[PDB]
């Protein structure tokens, strides 16, 4: 009767800054 | 002695729907929807902008190109309006009694 | 230039693009919580 919830792998990337460089807005979530 | 009748020639009209569609503001406005909002505690928006380039000769100096990311805080309003209703009606939009 | 113009009607909607993944299941292998969660990501396309 055990419950098994699969794990959550919370993480950002902004892989188009390594194409060419941006100055996004330190608030925003890029 | 008292005897109504109504005239077929006109209709007045009592106050009448406005579509805000239908104005010139609705231009400076695009509206979509939220199935709900207040349940938000905080959102943005979230959009890009290139910065325009144009091209030079010569020794290249310096440029490259450039986005942004622009994110803007959503205000939250709200609009109320009231209605009123006595018992001499509810009864009537009710059903029977006991 | 013109008196009768044009107008849209319906209003614009939204879409959920991307969500937390969270599920659960009583416990069928092991790898049935993985092919649940396709299960419950099929829905929302």
């Amino acid at each position: 009767g055990s419950i098994l919830s699969t794990i959550e792998v919370a993480s950002h990337r902004r892989l188009f800054d390594f194409f060419a460089r941006v100055r996004s807005d330190e608030n925003s979530l890029y | 002695d008292v005897e109504f009748d109504a005239l077929l020639g006109s209709y007045c009209n009592t106050l009448s729907l406005v579509r805000f569609l239908e104005l010139g503001l609705s231009v400076a406005c695009v509206c979509t929807k939220f199935p709900e909002l207040a349940y938000m505690n905080e959102g943005r928006v979230q959009f890009e902008v290139h910065q325009p380039l144009i091209a030079r000769d010569g020794p290249h100096p310096v440029e490259q190109p450039v986005h942004n990311y622009m994110t803007k805080v959503i205000d939250r309003r709200a609009l109320n309006a009231a209605f009123s209703l006595a018992t001499e009606a509810i009864a009537l939009l009710t059903g029977e009694a006991l | 230039e013109d008196t009768e113009a044009d107008v849209p009607v319906t209003y614009g909607e939204m879409v959920l693009n991307g969500a937390n993944l969270v599920t659960a299941l009583v416990m069928r292998s092991l790898d049935d919580v993985g092919r649940h969660l396709l299960e419950m990501q099929e829905e929302q396309l």
